[PDB]
RNA sequence: AAGGCGGCCCCCUGGACGAAGACUGACGCUCAGGUGCGAAAGCGUGGGGAGCAAACAGGAUUAGAUACCCUGGUAGUCCACGCCGUAAACGAUGUCGACUUGGAGGUUGUGCCCUUGAGGCGUGGCUUCCGGAGCUAACGCGUUAAGUCGACCGCCUGGGGA
């Protein structure tokens, strides 16, 4: 995420239009993810759940 | 004693410390501070708090140099992602950029096992 | 009727960032999801298409 | 307060003056349901702080309630294990309360011969804000401006 | 085929499926014994070694703590050529064939129709969820059967001992 300041715009817009960008990106949940292993079986249990999941 | 005007702030928030240092546009160093060394640890300094005085620290020992303008430079997770360019801001610095620099590799080394705690 | 030569196409299913836009974001068929993601892959390797948002 | 949302009692005014800030105050002094002893108290601290600031009884009272006065305070939460402290913006009925029991907390941790004497040198150092009563208001500023990413 | 297989490019190569005819003329199905393949760990020789990490060392936790947590870290994990032949090697469901109401998707062929920068109507291969009869001790299964039948094989006969 790359994030320019515009001309009259407050600071305060431009941190919020970073944190939605990094949002978008997925920052935050790709670190989570990489922090430590996952065995091949755990991700593949974790794809079936999830497949389960988005079934409503 | 030199000057700058525009400058980089280097942010690195890892989950236990933020390390802010204040750099020059070509990466060389000019000033830095972090979370532990102002007088926070263990619980308190993995807080957005002891980020926000890190960065209030760091500001006070740049200003020397006479920096105006500094593009923000986000590594890592963890507190003090935003409350340092928060601080940074109200110390007296015209935010150019806010750039998120998080290194994700491409699938290369095996992580650490998990901790079952 | 894809191709990596085509970076005016191709630079439609790239994110800001350079990572390759999910077919359920696009709204892309499969078979040729598959076949982007090739193109823009070969595109890549040929420096016609950056991998990172940094270079 | 679980279920029940309740309101406020409505108290009667100051028999002196007509004011109900007033009464609130002399509630808050008052020990041992000793009304008589608790508003002869607050009316000789009043006579004494008019007196030795130049008149106005209300104002002069209002002029050490102004710095007393918080704006925002912290509020205690257990999310994860971990205990936050959120900082949040106090109502203005709460924000004159705890102006009120602070003035009086810190008139009853002072030296001096009387209550009256104790209570009226507490208001005076509380208008020129120079006290135990307004560094209670500070204490709880910086405690709210340390825990701002919090909110 | 199972084990398993994931950046990109080429070379060598196996299988599957569709459309249209032509050709062979029961050449088929199954398979004890036999043969081959077969995750990880492990073994042998020589390489390689960034990260991770059995063992081991140190720091902690604890009543103890030969653990869980932390700092390190050797084999190993990687490559070549051999070996080993086992897994909750699982759909805990042997293979092949025929027959038996339906609904919603996903994926991959193909015939047709339109002025199409998409859809409309069919017809194959595979796949996911739901469900009818029937079946089942129940749970559930349900044209990818655990339904209705047939051919052949493997196997079970109370628990522990094993
Ligand atoms: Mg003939
Ligand atoms: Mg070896
Ligand atoms: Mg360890
Ligand atoms: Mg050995
Ligand atoms: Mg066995
Ligand atoms: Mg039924
Ligand atoms: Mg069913
Ligand atoms: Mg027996």
């Amino acid at each position: 995420p790359v994030i320019k300041v515009r001309e009259n715009e407050p600071f305060d817009v431009a941190l919020r239009r970073f944190k939605r960008s990094c949002e978008k990106a997925g920052v935050l949940a790709e670190v989570r993810r990489r922090e430590f292993y996952e065995k091949p079986t755990t991700e593949r249990k974790r794809a079936k759940a999830s497949a389960v999941k988005r079934h409503a | 004693r030199k000057q700058v005007s525009d400058g980089v702030a280097h942010i690195h928030a890892s989950f236990n410390n933020t390390i802010v240092t204040i750099t020059d546009r070509q990466g060389n160093a000019l000033g830095w501070a972090t979370a532990g060394g102002s007088g926070f640890r263990g619980s308190r300094k993995s807080t957005p708090f002891a980020a926000q005085v890190a960065a209030e620290r760091c500001a006070d020992a740049v200003k020397e140099y006479g920096i105006k303008n500094l593009e923000v430079m986000v590594k890592g997770p963890g507190p003090g992602r935003e409350s340092t360019i928060r601080a940074l801001n109200a110390a007296g610095f015209r935010i150019t950029n806010i750039t998120d620099v998080t290194p994700i590799p491409h699938n290369g080394c095996r992580p650490p096992k998990k901790r079952r705690v | 009727e894809i191709d990596y030569k085509d970076i005016a196409t191709l630079k439609n299913y790239i994110t800001e960032s350079g990572k390759i836009v999910p077919s359920r974001i696009t709204g892309t068929r499969a078979k040729y999801q598959r076949q982007l993601a090739r193109a823009i892959k070969r595109a890549r390797y040929l420096s016609l298409l950056p991998y990172t948002d940094r270079h | 307060p679980r279920r029940r949302v309740i309101g406020q009692r409505k108290i009667l005014p100051d028999p002196k003056f007509g004011s109900e800030l007033l009464a609130k105050f002399v509630n808050i002094l008052m020990v041992d349901g000793k009304k008589s002893t608790a508003e002869s108290i607050v009316y000789s601290a009043l006579e004494t702080l008019a007196q030795r600031s130049g008149k106005s009884e209300l104002e002069a009272f209002e002029v050490a309630l102004e710095n007393v006065r918080p704006t925002v305070e912290v509020k205690s939460r257990r999310v994860g294990g971990s205990t936050y402290q959120v900082p949040v913006e106090v109502r203005p009925v709460r924000r004159n309360a705890l102006a009120m029991r602070w003035i009086v907390e810190a008139a009853r941790k002072r030296g001096d011969k009387s209550m009256a004497l104790r209570l009226a040198n507490e208001l005076s150092d509380a208008a020129e804000n120079k006290g135990t009563a307004v560094k209670k208001r500070e204490d709880v500023h910086r405690m709210a401006e340390a825990n701002k990413a919090f909110a």
